[PDB]
């Protein structure tokens, strides 16, 4: 509706007899592979993320933001637990990192 | 000739792969409407008889 | 092919230019209609080999290879069900070049969600696309993921009601 591409915004210029929208948007570029999975499973526990997607560049995994490619360390704090390892569809095993274990290890 | 529809993409789909955009373009295009017209009045009587 | 009518006519003046070139007129809108309906994408996009979406199926939308016009089998049933100086234009687009535009669609909605409408297509896997679509209505990956055979059957359900319910009624 307001451009090609996901939209940022607009601006408006006067033509004789007409308008002129300037539309100013945000297009994806320069994508790359990743191996993916729908959840991790830990502890028997499934974790699936809260805003992005878990994404594998071949040996670790991560989890990122869907639009733009920066990968983050699976914690508890981006992925939420529902049921157990058994009812989804392609779980892979990975572990996820909690931060309060270092501080009642220290 | 017969029309090309558009360049031929196949997309690489499989049950396990994503692909993920590394970076960005900041694009502007332009989108023109007409608004109004040229405002035109007749005298009809002037126009059919003078 | 009278020339005493059409001299009598021409004391008239351009009105023959003005109806015909309204007419002109509305052959090129239909044709600009076409254009913007479906000629939104400029990469004609194909499904893969392999059907494997995760249970769901498409085939009824999908084209079948096994028709010459390269139509969807309901595409085929819609177009089964719809039945002195005049001419006929023929559409600049037929009717196989509309199919694969809408095969291309398809392909794209498909195989790469909502990311080929924005920019270039990126590939995602179907159930993590409908699990993106869950999230876009407000519910929760999860849901999609512990009932997605149950989805999908519920899809393919859904998919044979429509083309029974065009196919029975006229
Ligand atoms: C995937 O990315 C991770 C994180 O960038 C890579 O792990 C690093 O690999 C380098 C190169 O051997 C090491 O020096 C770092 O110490 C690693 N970091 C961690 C936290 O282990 C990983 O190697 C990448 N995998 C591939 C196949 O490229
Ligand atoms: C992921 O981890 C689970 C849990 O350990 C694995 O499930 C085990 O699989 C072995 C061999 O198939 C069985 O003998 C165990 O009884 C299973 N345990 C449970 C709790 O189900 C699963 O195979 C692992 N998957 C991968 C790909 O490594
Ligand atoms: C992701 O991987 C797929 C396949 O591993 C790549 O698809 C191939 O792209 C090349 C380059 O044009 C084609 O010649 C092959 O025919 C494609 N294979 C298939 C099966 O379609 C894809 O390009 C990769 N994506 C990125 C961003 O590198
Ligand atoms: C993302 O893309 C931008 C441009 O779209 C890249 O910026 C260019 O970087 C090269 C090399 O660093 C420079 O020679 C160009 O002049 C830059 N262009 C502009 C407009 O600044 C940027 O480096 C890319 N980033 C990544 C990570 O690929
Ligand atoms: C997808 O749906 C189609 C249509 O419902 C399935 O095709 C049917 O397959 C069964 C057994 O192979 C046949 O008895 C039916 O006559 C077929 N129907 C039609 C309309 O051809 C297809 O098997 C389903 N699954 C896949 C993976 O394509
Ligand atoms: C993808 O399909 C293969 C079979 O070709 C299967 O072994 C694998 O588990 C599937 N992965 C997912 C995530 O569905």
């Amino acid at each position: 509706f307001c451009g090609k591409g996901y939209h940022l915004m607009s601006f408006p210029q006067s033509a004789p007899h007409g308008v002129v929208f300037l539309h100013v948007t945000y297009v994806p570029a320069q994508e790359k592979n990743f191996t993916t999975a729908p959840a991790i499973c830990h502890d028997g526990k499934a974790h699936f993320p809260r805003e992005g997607v878990f994404v594998s560049n071949g040996t670790h995994w991560f989890v990122t933001q869907r639009n733009f490619y920066e990968p983050q360390i699976i914690t508890t704090d981006n992925t939420f637990v529902s049921g157990n390892c058994d009812v989804v569809i392609g779980i892979v095993n990975n572990t996820v990192y909690d931060p309060l274990q270092p501080e009642l290890d220290s | 000739y017969t029309m090309s529809l558009g360049v031929e993409n196949s997309v690489a789909y499989s049950n396990n792969s994503i692909a993920i955009p590394t970076n960005f373009t900041i694009s502007v295009t332009t989108e023109i409407l007409p608004v109004s017209m040229t405002k035109t009045s007749v005298d009809c009587t002037m126009y059919i008889c003078g | 092919d009278s020339t005493e009518c059409s001299n009598l006519l021409l004391q008239y003046g351009s009105f023959c230019t003005q109806l015909n070139r309204a007419l002109t007129g509305i052959a090129v809108e239909q044709d600009k209609n076409t254009q913007e309906v479906f000629a939104q994408v400029k990469q004609i996009y194909k499904t893969p080999p392999i059907k494997d979406f995760g249970g769901f199926n498409f085939s009824q939308i999908l084209p079948d290879p096994s028709k010459p016009s390269k139509r969807s089998p309901i595409e085929d049933l819609l177009f089964n069900k719809v039945t002195n100086g005049l001419t006929v234009l023929p559409p600049l687009l037929t009717d196989e070049m509309i199919a694969q535009y809408t095969s291309a669609l398809l392909a794209g909605t498909i195989t790469s969600g909502w990311t080929f409408g924005a920019g270039p297509a990126l590939q995602i896997p179907f159930p993590m696309q409908m699990a993106y679509r869950f999230n876009g209505i407000g519910v929760t990956q999860n849901v999609l993921y512990e009932n997605q055979k149950l989805i999908a059957n519920q899809f393919n359900s859904a998919i044979g009601k429509i083309q029974d319910s065009l196919s029975s009624t006229p």
